[PDB]
RNA sequence: GCUCAACGGAUAAAAGGUACUCCGGGGAUAACAGGCUGAUACCGCCCAAGAGUUCAUAUCGACGGCGGUGUUUGGCACCUCGAUGUCGGCUCAUCACAUCCUGGGGCUGAAGUAGGUCCCAAGGGUAUGGCUGUUCGCCAUUUAAAGUGGUACGCGAGCUGGGUUUAGAACGUCGUGAGACAGUUCGGUCCCUAUCUGCCGUGGGCGCUGGAGAACUGAGGGGGGCUGCUCCUAGUACGAGAGGACCGGAGUGGACGCAUCACUGGUGUUCGGGUUGUCAUGCCAAUGGCACUGCCCGGUAGCUAAAUGCGGAAGAGAUAAGUGCUGAAAGCAUCUAAGCACGAAACUUGCCCCGAGAUGAGUUCUCCCUGACCCUUUAAGGGUCCUGAAGGAACGUUGAAGACGACGACGUUGAUAGGCCGGGUGUGUAAGCGCAGCGAUGCGUUGAGCUAACCGGUACUAAUGAACCGUGAGGCUUAACCU
RNA sequence: AAUUCCUUGUCGGGUAAGUUCCGACCUGCACGAAUGGCGUAAUGAUGGCCAGGCUGUCUCCACCCGAGACUCAGUGAAAU
RNA sequence: ACACAGGUGGUCAGGUAGAGAAUACCAAGGCGCUUGAGAGAACUCGGGUGAAGGAACUAGGCAAAAUGGUGCCGUAACUUCGGGAGAAGGCACGCUGAUAUGUAGGUGAGGUCCCUCGCGGAUGGAGCUGAAAUCAGUCGAAGAUACCAGCUGGCUGCAACU
RNA sequence: GCUCGCCGGAAGACCAAGGGUUCCUGUCCAACGUUAAUCGGGGCAGGGUGAGUCGACCCCUAAGGCGAGGCCGAAAGGCG
RNA sequence: AGGACCGAACCGACUAAUGUUGAAAAAUUAGCGGAUGACUUGUGGCUGGGGGUGAAAGGCCAAUCAAACCGGGAGAUAGCU
């Protein structure tokens, strides 16, 4: 469990290649208050598909 | 391996996984909607709703059985006076989960669990 | 299901009442013997005087296992003591002449037609 | 005058121990393993006195001769001292063939049975214990067999530390002693997350030159091959008797593997009950908490093996040793030179598995796009607009799929999970009431009550209208039918 | 024998089998009388051996509940 | 050297069991130990259970399992007379009722007598507390039920022992 | 605030040791805190330690230190 | 009566598993021994590097021992890397 050389930035990036975080693909919109909340999630207001919960 | 099993361990032991769900089921029937995380509220489902399906059919012995389930003199009287007859027609499903994003200090994916009746 | 170092009761009249298996016979790396097998036993505790003394080495046959025998229909037959019947190294047929206890039906064959006449209950 | 004799002569003068040790160095120089000869070791050959009733050759071989293998004991001191952990066990192997078993053939001083001995054959298989620290060894007992070797006398960044090995102690023996002694008992810290090569698994991007949904052909690869015994033929042949088969058939078991859980069981801190000790729910009853589920008894589905189903094949081809057929060289004998036939677990197949990243990138039936343009990149080129379909990704419900990915089912047209009614299954007459009694307690309603995953059911809850990505006839050359 | 090399000396119990153990022989390589001989009730976190009880030590490992190891969020080392 | 599973002398001592400052649950009182939320793999640490056999494991019963308290009967060779000895092995134990509507025992108030006198000395028995045993009767698979709580025996080597 | 848990011969209530504002009251989150952080034992500022009887000095000593003169050492000094 | 027995405080540290850039540069959890005596412990004072102390292992004497720690000769000397 001890290395014998110092590897390079090339190998460091070649490992770091697969760190590809993607963002949210698209958001989704209400039908009585109209904001861009997450898909299958409540709004910050408290709306979900028409209802105003609290 | 876990094949065909049930239940959820939830990173607590089993003197904990009944003593927590006592307090959670002692708060949900009290306030009819609370804010708690998603695996703790997808499986609080079948801990609170058979407690209401039992309370649908009033007796004397069920006032000891749900007293064993809850150990709260307030909640047994409210569960058998108000929340009994108000759902006396459905075939179950007295709950509803609504996802409310995430949480501040730990990125805990929360949820809103509720009864169907607030209006 | 008799392996090595199994301490058996002796079913018959031939003086021994506590034996100890040392081998199972009939195939390499063998582990288990039920009814119908020929294990090899020493003799650990005889009576005051009998046909065989202490320290003899002679073959036997397991006749009553606590693991039980398994019929065609799936039904099991279990006992309450691991016990065997003594034998003879040059004749493969016993030394004593009276067999106590019951023995099982799945032992009868013309190698062993002599322990099915004396036994009071062919189970 | 100086046996300075260690004789170019250090002083007029000098012995040991360190396993309590420390330092500078040293692979110049030892042990461990390599590398180099190959003297000893082992195994094949050559002459053939004799032994074997006759007879060197069935089996042995004197006095001598020549090599092979690198395998023991050794020789040299090269790599290695600013360190490569050493014997034996445990766990995993792989190759070698001088082959232990099993397969096929010739010889015999081979009647049969069982053997002797070389020749071909390495696919597969190869004992559990007693004893010492032990490989071995001896002994007890099986089996078809308990092979021989290299791999740092395989394997301590995988594991015991008993052996030899540090510090303590003692006995024998040696020295006056300090302490030593392949002599001995007794107790004696074994460190490390994997960067890279390697290996078993699971995956994203791109290419496969229009793009997507699937099913496949298979050049190569990889696991697999074992064997006992009883019964028929047949107590036949052979044999004086005693004994006792070839060659083919029928059954049942062990070791090793593949699955699955219906039967027999194992677990079942999520399902019933009994029970102690203590504190609380105001209290009596009734339930819950804590002391390893407090101690137990039972136990559903799943996971599992000791539980029960299947496998090892049969066949085809050319083959190794050997027996042949025809037949010259050499008019005759000759398996060989021409040719023709047989031949075994080794070989290729046959059984099965992942298998087009086979770049030699495939085969294959399907479904979708048939719009306008201007700019210099003059055409395989850059951009503005209606176009954004096939289909996949993402999100939610999740699973006999699972580390995370990935694979699979469902997405209001729908049972994908959680719920709920009726059932099943497990525990074993719940609480409450009335009777009996001094009371523990029984009896009735009562096989009642509770019920985890389990088989068939119900839209009450959760799975959102969309949005996001993928485009508009496919490049060039050469050949062939056709308008 | 804690001292014995030839050695697993020699015999008998113990075991199916016993290079260790207990009992005798003496050919003691090289015990031996206050660097002590032999013996002995009790005692020892002492050396060596057998027996009953007990069981995953093991033939043969299967399941279960918990703290880690795998995923996501914040802080974020070390040998080389 | 860390807001360290380390160490440091004295004082106080509640309940229900209990021989007791052991142990199990508690009140007075204090804390949830300064990272979390998930999925339910190999493997490892700490643990509970196990069919048939029961030391075949190994250097070795290492580890693990088991025994385990009070009362009574009983107890070997050997010996320095003490020991060995808790040798070994066994038997009863929960609650209820009676003997006794709470006994044997402990404590002790009134009532009365003299009085060398005061914080009296005796007769006296109210009331409180309360063992231990015997006999009937009853529930479970199991009555020291949980926690604590010795494995036993047989020959030797060394050293008297603490 | 109220459900649950853990110690209860301690992890409850105090002092002699030793540290030296860590104590209370406002205010701040940059470093400190193994995370977040409005909270703090952290940064700043302000308050807080009242004795005839309780602890130190104080009268007297134990081990032992110093020790006028005194004895003995080269000086240092060593005892007493 | 005990240099007595079983056993908590207290003192010690026999075996095994954890862990050996760990919570600790020697501990933790389940077991262990002594536990009115040759014991254990808070305070103070005494001894000193060829010397102190030792129920004796070359042990221990400020995480250092077959001759401690600090300053000086000293930039000790080195045929050796
Ligand atoms: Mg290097
Ligand atoms: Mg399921
Ligand atoms: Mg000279
Ligand atoms: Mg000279
Ligand atoms: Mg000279
Ligand atoms: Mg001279
Ligand atoms: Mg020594
Ligand atoms: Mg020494
Ligand atoms: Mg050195
Ligand atoms: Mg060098
Ligand atoms: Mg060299
Ligand atoms: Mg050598
Ligand atoms: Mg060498
Ligand atoms: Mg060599
Ligand atoms: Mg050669
Ligand atoms: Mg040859
Ligand atoms: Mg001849
Ligand atoms: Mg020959
Ligand atoms: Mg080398
Ligand atoms: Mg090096
Ligand atoms: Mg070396
Ligand atoms: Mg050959
Ligand atoms: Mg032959
Ligand atoms: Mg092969
Ligand atoms: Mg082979
Ligand atoms: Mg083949
Ligand atoms: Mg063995
Ligand atoms: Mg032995
Ligand atoms: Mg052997
Ligand atoms: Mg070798
Ligand atoms: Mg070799
Ligand atoms: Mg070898
Ligand atoms: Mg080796
Ligand atoms: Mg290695
Ligand atoms: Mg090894
Ligand atoms: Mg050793
Ligand atoms: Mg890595
Ligand atoms: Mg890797
Ligand atoms: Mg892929
Ligand atoms: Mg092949
Ligand atoms: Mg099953
Ligand atoms: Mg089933
Ligand atoms: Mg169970
Ligand atoms: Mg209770
Ligand atoms: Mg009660
Ligand atoms: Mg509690
Ligand atoms: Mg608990
Ligand atoms: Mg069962
Ligand atoms: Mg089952
Ligand atoms: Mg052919
Ligand atoms: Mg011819
Ligand atoms: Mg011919
Ligand atoms: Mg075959
Ligand atoms: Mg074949
Ligand atoms: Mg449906
Ligand atoms: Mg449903
Ligand atoms: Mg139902
Ligand atoms: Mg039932
Ligand atoms: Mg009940
Ligand atoms: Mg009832
Ligand atoms: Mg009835
Ligand atoms: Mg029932
Ligand atoms: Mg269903
Ligand atoms: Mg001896
Ligand atoms: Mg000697
Ligand atoms: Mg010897
Ligand atoms: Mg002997
Ligand atoms: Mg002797
Ligand atoms: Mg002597
Ligand atoms: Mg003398
Ligand atoms: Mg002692
Ligand atoms: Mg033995
Ligand atoms: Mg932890
Ligand atoms: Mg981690
Ligand atoms: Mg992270
Ligand atoms: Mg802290
Ligand atoms: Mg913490
Ligand atoms: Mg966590
Ligand atoms: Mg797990
Ligand atoms: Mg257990
Ligand atoms: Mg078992
Ligand atoms: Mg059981
Ligand atoms: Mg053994
Ligand atoms: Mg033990
Ligand atoms: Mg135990
Ligand atoms: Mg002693
Ligand atoms: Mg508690
Ligand atoms: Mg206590
Ligand atoms: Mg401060
Ligand atoms: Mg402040
Ligand atoms: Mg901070
Ligand atoms: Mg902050
Ligand atoms: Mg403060
Ligand atoms: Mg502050
Ligand atoms: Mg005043
Ligand atoms: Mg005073
Ligand atoms: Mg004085
Ligand atoms: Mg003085
Ligand atoms: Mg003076
Ligand atoms: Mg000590
Ligand atoms: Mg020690
Ligand atoms: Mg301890
Ligand atoms: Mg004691
Ligand atoms: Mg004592
Ligand atoms: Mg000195
Ligand atoms: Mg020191
Ligand atoms: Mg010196
Ligand atoms: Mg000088
Ligand atoms: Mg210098
Ligand atoms: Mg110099």
């Amino acid at each position: 469990a001890v290395q014998q050389n110092k590897p390079t930035r090339s190998k460091r990036g070649m490992r770091r290649s697969h760190d590809a975080l993607t963002a949210v693909t698209s958001l989704s919109v209400d039908k009585t208050s109209g904001e861009k909340h997450l898909r299958h999630h409540i709004t910050a207001d408290g709306y979900y598909r028409g209802r105003k919960v609290i | 391996m876990r094949h065909r099993k049930s239940g959820r361990q939830l990173n607590r032991n089993s003197s904990h996984r009944q003593a927590m769900f006592r307090n959670m089921a002692g708060s949900l029937v009290r306030h009819e909607i609370i804010k708690t995380t998603l695996p703790k509220a997808k499986e609080l489902r079948r801990v609170v709703e058979p407690l209401i399906t039992l309370a649908k059919t009033d007796s004397v012995a069920n006032r000891r059985l749900a007293f064993a389930r809850t150990r709260d003199n307030e909640i047994v009287a409210k569960l058998f006076n108000e929340l009994g007859p108000r759902f006396a027609s459905r075939a179950g499903g007295y709950t509803r989960i609504l996802k409310c994003g995430f949480r501040a200090g730990d990125n805990a994916p929360m949820a809103y669990i509720e009864l169907v009746d607030r209006s | 299901m008799i392996q090595e170092q199994t301490m058996l009761n002796v079913a018959d009249n031939s003086g021994a009442r506590r034996v100890m298996c040392i081998k199972v016979l009939g195939g390499s790396h063998r582990r288990y013997a039920g009814v119908g097998d020929i294990i090899k036993i020493t003799i650990k505790e005889a009576i005051p005087r009998g046909k065989v003394k202490k320290g003899d080495v002679l073959k036997a046959v397991v006749v009553r296992t606590k693991k039980g025998v398994r019929r065609p229909d799936g039904s099991v037959i279990r006992f309450d003591g691991n016990a065997c019947v003594l034998l003879n190294n040059n004749s493969e047929q016993p030394i004593g002449t009276r067999i106590f206890g019951p023995v099982t039906r799945e032992l009868r064959s013309e190698k062993f037609m002599k322990i099915i006449s004396l036994a009071p209950e062919v189970l």
